């Protein structure tokens, strides 16, 4: 019964490869992944091409132009390990800390490849 | 230079210099506890003190060299009431 | 019968402006509470000038 | 008394379909492709139909049919069918395609259509913020091959949900969106979205679950149950909040006589004072802890990532991107831009601060009024009237922008895109509209 409760489902949510909802003819051509990281190359090249065909046109709305300029104040420091605001900061592996206990027994003795980690989350690495 | 003990404030920009620690390679002691420490004190100033600063005529040179010189009434007033 | 009036707050603006000699400042002063912008006197600006007040002070 | 903290539980009955009696082949078909969830509905109606995450996966059996094509909402049938659950967006963006009209299929035979040589329905469509070139063009190939549809339309959420809450549509306002993985400000002025001033952060919903799963990652390496997306979304749901004031709030989060109201256990399920000590109060709060008992190993504390996770969009240095949080941008946008001195206000610029609508699926968070009026309040001159406006569910109010551009006004035939139009012109085309996106160029 459980082993045939999704299967009725899946007789009741079929549909065939002469789909009823798609049109007479077909045609379907073939495409790659094509992940999003280079999405955003190619339309950077595209814009970057057109431009310096222009050249030898002024952009108003394109992906890098909506996308979000530099803060002008100064940003807040914190210590990495509690969220607490950061006074100081050890030069062994630059990362802030708060106050004493939490540098003698978190900073000083951890093992190596944990900080790269520790900075990933403000991405200081 | 390196190897000194110095104590710093923050607000008014005063560098004090306590001495050079133990390294052989005067002489005092490496602090310990916490690095930004935060102390209070307690402050003792008599009535003519604030009499002598609080006369314009003269600063506070006056409680050293002894020149406070007839100081009014309205001014002892004024430290009364504050 | 006296009164007292006092601005203070965050100095967001110091835009001096002439006609060597300057006509007047415009101070922009910010508090908790909101923004509030003035228009001052170069003899009052002179005295901003000997307190050593850039953007940002209070 | 700690709480524990399991899987959302399946839905037991399976979602409808539509009557085929009922439908209209000339009654339009809205369709919402949020990234979180798919928002779908005829015109005629005002509560939505179908609601269903965009998710979708393939089964096996042993007896070998080849008869699974779950979509959505038959996925919280079991927790093994959940699990392997793919989604069609990579990031901001729409890869992989298949499985797009597997969906779109599994929309429309569950709104009850029995169409003729494709779907004789107009389209209408939700499309994001500087859209890349590929993606309108293979949408515009998708529909307009697989689908042989008449008409369709172009538009943004954000402006659909200002559409929706003020709808004469020449009204000007800033409308701020917190979408799934971007964060948008945009100013409209008389009814136009103006998209040579509107700005973007890269934070979302799904960065901020994702940076709650690191940071609960990294306070406790030594946890034997490893935990799933979906108990991160719901304590990030339940439990965090944005806080009045920042710098006061981190100042006093550990202290005793705050810590013992604010803290939240987390039970996972399964079958030389320490007062003093700031780490243990860190650890595991204002209670003394002994590790030899097994229920206090399973055991997950939150005390500052309570604020420190909504406060992110308000400054995105803690999340890694060098970009400017909503108070600077939303501060130059109210004056510095539209012709405004700072000091004096244009009539614009009061007409925008006097209508401020903050939409999207991020806005559920508590605090979000009282800190964006508080802080209006702080950058702005004195004397100045703020008004800021909510939805009660504003992952709803988009796809209601479209429908009220559908039924309530006779003029959704102006930004229409007829097949004829499309083979005259092309796959590079935009139509420039008041409510959608421009031309990359001037």
């Amino acid at each position: 019964e459980r082993l045939l409760f999704l299967r009725s489902v899946g007789e009741r949510n079929e549909i065939g490869f002469p789909s009823r909802f798609k049109s007479a003819h077909y045609k379907k051509p073939t495409r790659r992944h094509k992940s999003a990281r280079q999405l955003i190359s190619d339309e950077n090249k595209r814009i970057n091409a057109l431009l310096t065909k222009a050249n030898k046109l002024v952009p108003k709305a394109t992906y890098f132009s909506v996308e979000a300029p530099p803060s002008i104040r100064p940003a807040k420091k914190y210590c990495d390990v509690t969220g607490l605001k950061g006074f100081y900061k050890s030069p062994t592996n630059n990362i802030r800390y708060h106050n004493a206990e939490i540098y003698q027994l978190i900073v000083k003795p951890m093992a190596p490849g944990v900080d790269q980690e520790y900075l990933k989350l403000r991405g200081a690495n | 230079l390196a190897g000194d003990v110095i104590s710093i404030d923050k607000a008014s920009g005063k560098i004090t210099k306590l001495g050079r620690s133990f390294a052989r390679s005067r002489f005092v002691q490496c602090p310990e506890g916490e690095l930004q420490k935060r102390k209070t004190v307690v402050h003792t100033v008599s009535l003519h003190e604030i009499d002598v600063i609080n006369s314009r005529t003269q600063g506070f040179l006056a409680l050293f060299t002894g020149d406070t010189g007839e100081i009014r009434s309205e001014v002892r007033d004024q430290i009364n009431t504050k | 019968k006296e009164t007292k009036e006092v601005y203070e707050g965050e100095v967001t603006e110091l835009t001096p402006e002439d006609a060597k000699t300057i006509s007047h400042v415009i101070v922009g002063l910010k508090s908790a509470k909101g923004t509030k912008t003035l228009r001052l006197d170069p003899t009052i600006y002179e005295s901003i000038q000997r307190e050593k007040v850039s953007i940002g002070d209070v | 008394k700690a709480v524990v903290i399991d899987d959302p539980p399946l839905r037991q009955t399976p979602e409808p379909f539509d009557e085929q009696s009922a439908y209209n082949p000339q009654s339009p078909i809205a369709i919402d492709f949020g990234s979180s969830k798919l928002r779908a509905g005829f015109v005629n109606h005002a509560t939505p139909t179908h609601i269903f995450p965009n998710a979708l996966t393939k089964f096996r059996d042993r007896k070998l049919n080849k008869n699974f094509t779950f979509v959505g909402n038959d996925t919280l049938l079991d927790q093994a069918v959940r699990s392997q659950s793919r989604s069609p967006f990579d990031g901001p963006f729409v890869t992989n395609w298949n499985l797009t009209e597997e969906i779109l299929d599994y929309t429309f035979h569950h709104l009850g259509v029995v169409p003729d040589n494709g779907i004789p329905n107009p389209i209408l469509l939700t499309e994001r913020l500087a859209t890349v070139q590929s993606q309108r063009t293979n949408w515009y190939q998708i529909l307009f091959e697989t689908y042989n549809v008449p008409g369709v339309t172009f538009g943004i959420d954000s402006l659909f949900s200002f559409y929706n809450y003020n709808p004469s549509g020449n009204k000007t306002g800033l409308v701020i969106s917190c979408g799934h993985e971007d964060t948008n400000v945009i100013p409209v002025v008389d009814g136009a979205g103006i998209l040579t001033d509107a700005k973007r952060i890269n934070w979302g919903g799904h960065q901020a679950v994702d940076y709650l799963n690191d940071l609960m990652a990294l306070k406790y390496p030594y946890f034997p149950t490893k935990m799933s997306y979906l108990q991160y979304e719901t304590m990030y749901k339940d439990y965090c909040y944005v806080s009045r004031n920042y710098d006061e709030d981190i100042e006093k989060i550990l202290t005793l006589e705050n810590l013992d109201t604010n803290d939240v256990v987390v039970e996972a399920p399964f079958t030389y004072d320490w007062r003093n000590s700031i780490l243990h109060l860190f650890l595991r709060g204002p209670r003394p802890h002994d590790s030899e008992n097994i229920h206090e190993q399973h055991q997950m504390h939150l005390n500052v990532e309570r604020i420190r996770v909504p406060e992110v969009i308000f400054q995105p240095t803690m999340g890694g991107q060098d970009q400017a949080g909503i108070c600077e941008l939303s501060e130059t946008i109210l004056l510095k831009k539209f012709g405004s001195q700072p000091g004096k206000l244009s009539q614009t610029s009061i007409d925008m601060v006097n209508n401020v609508l903050i939409t999207g699926g991020n806005a559920k968070v508590p605090g979000l009024k009282e800190r964006i009026v508080k802080e209006f309040t702080g950058f702005l001159p004195t004397g100045t009237n703020i008004t800021v406006n909510m939805s009660s569910d504003p992952s709803l109010d988009a796809w209601k922008g479209m429908a009220a551009l559908a039924r309530n006004e006779e003029q959704y035939r102006k930004t229409v895109i007829s097949k004829k139009e499309y083979e005259e012109y092309g796959p590079e085309y935009i139509k420039e509209h008041k409510l959608g996106n421009t031309k990359y160029f001037e």
